[PDB]
């Protein structure tokens, strides 16, 4: 009897079947395929991810949300994607 | 020695100067930021000349002040090692003589003042050659060669410059004239 919109289900399924195979949502699936090192290390296994990333010399480009929160920088979502420009000379009416 | 450099730079223009046009505001911000400082690669920033092109402002989160790409010319004076220097002696000291080379003062060591031995006469606080009977006093106009440049920090006062004076073609203009007389005499003999 619970009503959820179809679009959320579509988003989850499309993210789950994005690699050509059906893969889990947890640490061995969609999360484990995240490129960001800190985002993966924040979820579940932490020391293993950090040690293996140091082994291969992985780079964290900080293109996601989790790591930008960890460091304390704007996340690239919502108001974080808005680029603003302004003409300098302001003349009050 | 003096030169003009065209520099591209980003100017943080605070909201309090939003009323005036971008050119003057960028000029002022560059006066406060660059003018009166020492740069490791170009010398001493003396005066911002003018700004040609200023871009539209970019608002970045956190401050709200506009950031503009700018193009401007800066009058900068660059000392170069192993060059020639024209200047007057501002003051003298027992360890060396201070030679005015522009925005900053240079130091001429007593071991580089003359091939002859020199002694620091305290009667007028001046140098005097032992056997040449030459002398250096505050206000004398001399020609020397820059040999060493040292740059600690962006403060012009702290950075020091050392010159040489013994090498041929240098000296007080009277001594240069005397050397020219000797050259003429040896060419006539």
């Amino acid at each position: 009897g619970l009503e959820v919109d179809i679009r959320h289900i579509m988003l989850v399924a499309d993210m789950m079947t994005l690699d050509g195979i059906v893969r889990p949502i947890g640490r061995h699936g969609v999360v484990g395929e995240k490129s960001s090192v800190l985002a993966r290390a924040a979820f579940e296994i932490t020391v293993q991810h950090l040690f293996e990333a140091a082994e291969k010399g992985e780079v964290d480009n900080l293109n996601g949300v989790i790591e930008n929160v960890l460091i304390g920088q704007p996340v690239p979502v919502g108001t974080g994607m808005v680029k603003l420009t302004m003409k300098l000379p302001l003349r009050p009416q | 020695m003096y030169k003009i450099v065209t520099v591209k730079d980003v100017v943080r223009i605070p909201p309090t100067m939003f009323t005036m046009d971008p050119k003057e505001a960028a000029k002022i911000i560059l006066r406060e930021t660059y003018e009166g400082t020492y740069d490791k690669d170009e010398g001493v920033i003396l005066s911002i000349l003018e700004v040609k092109d200023i871009k539209d402002g970019i608002i970045i989160p956190g401050d709200g002040a506009t950031y503009h790409e700018v193009v401007f010319d800066v009058l900068v004076w660059e000392p170069k090692i192993h060059e020639v220097v024209e200047g007057y002696v501002a003051d003298v000291m027992p360890f060396g003589a201070f030679i005015r080379i522009g925005p900053i003062d240079g130091l001429v060591h007593i071991s580089q003042l003359m091939d002859d031995y020199v002694v620091y006469d305290e009667r007028n606080k001046q140098f005097v050659g032992k056997e040449k009977k030459y002398l250096l006093k505050i206000g004398d106009l001399v020609r020397a060669r820059i040999i060493n440049i040292s740059a600690k920090s962006k403060v012009i006062r702290e950075n020091r410059i050392g010159l040489t004076m013994r090498q041929p073609g240098l000296g007080k203009f009277e001594w240069i004239e005397k050397e020219k007389k000797k050259e003429k005499e040896e060419g006539k003999k």
